[PDB]
């Protein structure tokens, strides 16, 4: 199949991912293309050595196993007392760079791998009843194992646009500014190591291999066996544990969802909207964090009513996503509803921006979800009031004031 | 450049030539305050020539308070805040009656994050203006309009009420020695904090009922009633 | 008897030809002034703007012409491009222009010896509006009285072309989005196209005709506004396609609606350029009523500055500034 496929075939197939076309339909169109042009009988030459495969269903599940790195959310939490050895192994940009490179060629090759798959699985539907021992179990199987290729080839392609997109270059002042901005979400535990950003051009794989995936690789090493440090360090093994490590955290579908937090870290605002705008049509796992992210990227570039819009939608899945869990456990204070404490963090950061208009907009939802709080409610009109008296809405201001469940503040 | 730089090769020269004639302010500028990082002599420099950017100055006191900080990293928490205390009062009493060369309001926000930064004495900031002589209403101007900003840099440093308590300690000092204030001044003032207060109080009913929140009303309502018998 | 007390400009910069319309660079230039075009009957001229609000050693305003280009034509519309960088180690001034002669005019500068200009044709009719596709500044829309809304290269290339039903009065591309394509019609009609699919999304239909002038929230994706027959109209997506606020602008027509860049509750609006003066209003939602009016002699375009919520008209030879209170 690979040998037939045209440039303009392959363009057609990474312009459907980029556009968020069905690639399961590209795929059909592309294998109707390469039927109208069978001069050389291929696919009576596929159809012969598919007749020498006994099992092409459990062949093709193998394939897609072997090419599956989600990830079940067991990371366990990094014991402190063997950090100080190994977290310079692999530290340098030669390393980075030679790991980052690893992964763009796996992707872009396991992408190839995918879209082939997915014309064959197309291909082994048309040929039908006709050709294979296995009638009744090949449709039903099948209907499994294409929206599975179609996945992987989806998320490989992220990853080979991820492995290929360049980071922006950001202003020291900008970033601890941003790092401020997001210390006061608590999103930031890392102390601002004096990174002199070395002035090399990175990818925002690159990036993310720096300043996250770097912590964790030593937890790795010891993990799997390594408890005697006598081992010899083999390059082959390493390179290749380092890579699969990195493809489970660039995955997707990953629950820790650190690659975007990285992004939004380091102000890579253009592309996290990119990435963001890429994921959300076919992953379920993220939404309400992408919503969260891409809230923020909408407030830095001042457009206000959109980034609210996201952060209510954001709201809705507050108590599934660990990342969003995260921004909410730390008030030890009494039963307040998680999504009335995710607002109350959102009002407080669009009050430092600035925007009193979308604070009363989402102070006015949050009272909605405030319903059994007396003392949250009366917090939140007390809000409503000061920023409509602030704006000379003398009217709406009396309004608020005559609605304060509190007489002491009203 | 002799007491910071003596070890630098290019100094020695650098003194003579200082030594050998009467510079003008342009060359001292360009060939020693810069490549010497100056900050201090930068400062004098763009005031004495009369010239005045807001920006640069900004940059100039940030600089010195910087290196401030960074020249007493060795030394104990208390030392550290007393280094900078001195720094900060030595050049206020030279700058404080030209505005243009001691941007108030940009110091005291830049110095309320030190004292959070490094967990100071939230009154060190209230004492340094009032040791240079900055008027207590202009500083309660700065820190009303620091307040009612909203800077989300407070929240994300998990300190919200750290200007309130700032300008609880400013107002406490002032209800303990109402001298501070121009006796012609002090019924407008007291005036003044009254409907600020009031202010602060309903702001802080707005908000999530904390221990520390409700310490904060307190404090507020016992200032309050004191600046009542003062009026 | 309410004296409309009409409010002086905050600041008052004398122009050496007719302003026929004025614009802020929307984008970082990097340089610590906001870049500002005007377009006069025969140049463009590029300055720098830097105000006593951004600017502790500025007493008021100061105002440095960096550039005049010659046009020929009589100026209508000015877009920035997002590349356009004044600090760099090789500085870029990039904009486009719309003209008399309904050409698109494409000028890239070095601020020094190397200034080159494209002329673009195909609009039958006069253009209206264009802008710049902000993320990527490769590609221009334009909106004319040909009845199309079309997208152009760098090159000068046709890309697209949609087929309005009506002339088309103004031109946005979303904040966030590379891809959507605000448009809209004379006859009260804004539609959003997606330029992947090269299909309308949606559509809002404003309440008065004709609509003059929209303008996509850059602070709020969510938000759109309008100016329509004597009235200034918003929108809140995706909640209805009918609009959340409806009041009156101008006794004798609206003309310009701009959000502000710093605050999403803040827009103006210009009145129709009377034989003596425009009036200009500037809004904030949670009041009913404009919180500044101003007037200008012959009001021409309407721009808001990136970070200050301070606005700017060009009328007769002279640029009017107003600051308002955040």
């Amino acid at each position: 199949i690979a040998d037939y496929i045209s440039e303009d075939m392959a363009y057609l197939m990474e312009s459907a991912c980029c556009h968020l076309q069905s690639p399961e339909r590209v795929a059909e169109q592309i294998l109707e293309d390469l039927i109208a042009n069978d001069i050389d009988n291929i696919m009576e030459n596929i159809q012969n050595k598919l007749q020498d495969t006994r099992n092409p269903i459990r062949a093709i599940g193998f394939l897609l196993q072997n090419m599956d790195y989600e990830t079940n959310a067991d990371m366990e939490q990094p014991q402190p007392n063997t950090r100080l050895n190994l977290s310079t192994l692999y530290g340098s940009i030669t390393a980075s760079s030679v790991v980052c490179q690893a992964i763009c060629k796996i992707s872009a090759t396991r992408f190839l791998i995918c879209r082939d798959l997915l014309i064959l699985q197309h291909l082994l539907l048309r040929l039908g009843d006709m050709a294979l021992i296995g009638a009744g179990q090949l449709l039903h199987s099948q209907q499994e194992l294409i929206p599975r290729a179609a996945q992987l080839l989806l998320s490989y392609y992220m990853i080979r646009w991820g492995s290929q997109c360049l980071a922006c270059a950001v202003p020291v002042d900008i970033l601890e500014s941003n790092l401020q901005h997001l210390s006061v979400l608590e999103l930031s535990d890392s102390q601002v190591e004096k990174r002199r950003y070395t002035s090399g051009i990175q990818t925002i794989v690159e990036l993310f291999f720096e300043d996250v995936a770097r912590k964790h690789f030593p937890h790795v090493f010891i993990q799997s066996g390594a408890s005697q440090l006598q081992e010899p360090l083999n390059w082959s093994d390493l390179i290749k544990r380092i890579t699969n490590y990195l493809l489970q955290l660039l995955w997707p579908s990953n629950p820790n969802f650190q690659f975007a937090e990285c992004l939004m870290r380091n102000c890579q605002y253009t592309q996290l909207q990119e990435y963001v705008r890429l994921l959300l049509p076919w992953c379920q796992v993220n939404v309400g964090s992408c919503h969260f992210m891409l809230a923020q990227c909408y407030l830095v570039a001042g457009e206000g009513h959109k980034a609210l819009d996201c952060f209510s939608q954001a709201a809705s899945e507050v108590e599934r996503e660990d990342f969003l869990e995260k921004l909410i456990r730390v008030e030890e204070g009494e039963s307040v509803s998680p999504r009335l404490q995710y607002y109350n963090r959102v009002l407080r950061l669009l009050e430092d921006v600035g925007l009193p208009e979308l604070v009363i907009q989402l102070a006015t939802i949050a009272i909605g979800e405030a319903s059994d709080d007396w003392r949250s409610q009366a917090a939140l009109r007390t809000r409503i009031f000061k920023h409509h008296l602030d704006m000379g809405h003398n009217n709406q201001a009396y309004d608020a004031l005559t609605q304060i469940p509190d007489p002491s503040r009203q | 450049l002799t007491r910071q730089y003596s070890h630098h090769s290019t100094v020695g020269d650098a003194v003579s030539q200082l030594d050998s004639q009467l510079m003008d302010i342009t060359k001292m500028f360009g060939q020693y305050a810069d490549p010497f990082r100056l900050s201090e002599c930068k400062l004098a420099i763009i005031h004495c020539a009369g010239h005045s950017d807001p920006i640069l100055v900004q940059t100039l006191w940030q600089d010195i308070i910087d290196k401030e900080l960074s020249d007493s990293m060795g030394n104990s928490s208390v030392d550290r805040m007393q280094s900078l205390h001195l720094k900060i009062t030595s050049l206020g009493k030279i700058y404080a009656s030209t505005p243009r060369y001691f941007p108030l309001e940009f110091l005291v926000k830049y110095l309320e994050q030190q004292v959070c930064n490094f967990s100071w004495d939230a009154g060190f900031v209230t004492y340094t203006m009032q040791e240079i002589n900055v008027p207590v209403p202009k500083l309660l101007e700065v820190y009303d309009h620091l307040f009612k900003a909203r800077d989300p840099w407070w929240s994300r440093m998990k300190k919200p009420l750290h200007l309130l308590e700032s300008i609880y300690i400013l107002l406490s000092g002032y209800v303990q020695e109402p001298s501070k204030v121009p006796s012609y001044e002090r019924r407008r003032f007291t005036t003044l904090c009254l409907d600020a207060i009031s202010c602060y109080l309903v702001e802080l009913q707005s908000m999530d009922p904390a221990p520390a929140l409700l310490n904060t009303v307190s404090n507020f309502k016992s200032l309050q009633a004191k600046l009542e018998r003062l009026s | 008897m309410k004296q409309d007390s009409a409010s002086n400009a905050t600041y008052t910069v004398d122009c050496e030809d007719y302003v026929h319309v004025v614009e802020f660079n929307p984008f970082d230039s990097g340089e610590a002034g906001s870049l500002l075009a005007y377009g006069g009957i025969s140049y463009v001229v590029i300055a720098s703007c830097r105000f006593q609000e951004e600017d502790s050693t500025v007493e008021g305003i100061e105002f440095k012409t960096l550039k005049t280009f010659h046009h020929g034509e009589r100026v209508v519309a000015i877009a920035w491009s997002p590349e356009t960088r004044c600090d760099a180690l090789l500085p870029l001034l990039r904009f486009a222009t719309a003209a008399g002669d309904k050409k698109i005019r494409i000028f890239t500068s070095d601020f020094q010896d190397k200034n080159e200009y494209k002329v673009i044709e195909g609009h039958s009719g006069y253009i209206n509006d264009l802008v710049f596709c902000s993320p990527e500044g490769t590609d221009i829309a334009s909106v004319g009285d040909d009845h199309t809304c079309r997208i152009w290269d760098l090159d000068g290339k046709q890309i697209a072309m949609f087929i309005l039903r009506s002339p088309g009065m103004s031109v946005a591309w979303h904040p966030e989005g590379a891809f959507k394509l605000m448009v809209a019609e004379k006859t009260g009609t804004i539609r959003f196209y997606d330029l992947t699919t090269h299909q309308a999304i949606l559509s809002l239909e404003s309440v008065q005709v004709p609509l003059m002038s929209a303008d996509w929230c850059v602070r709020n994706t969510l938000r759109i506004g309008a100016v329509a027959g004597n009235d200034w109209i918003i929108w809140e997506m995706p909640r209805s396609s009918y609009p959340q606020d409806n009041k009156p602008a101008h006794a004798d027509r609206a003309r310009m609606f701009r959000w502000s860049k710093c605050n999403e509750n803040v827009f103006a609006t210009t009145g129709y350029p009377g034989k003596m003066k425009s009036q200009i209003a500037i809004h904030h939602l949670a009041h009913p009523q404009p919180i500044l009016i101003g007037t200008a002699p012959v009001g021409s375009g309407l721009s808001w500055h990136r970070r200050l919520p301070l606005c700017v008209v060009g009328g007769y030879r002279k640029l009017f500034f107003w600051l308002t209170e955040m």
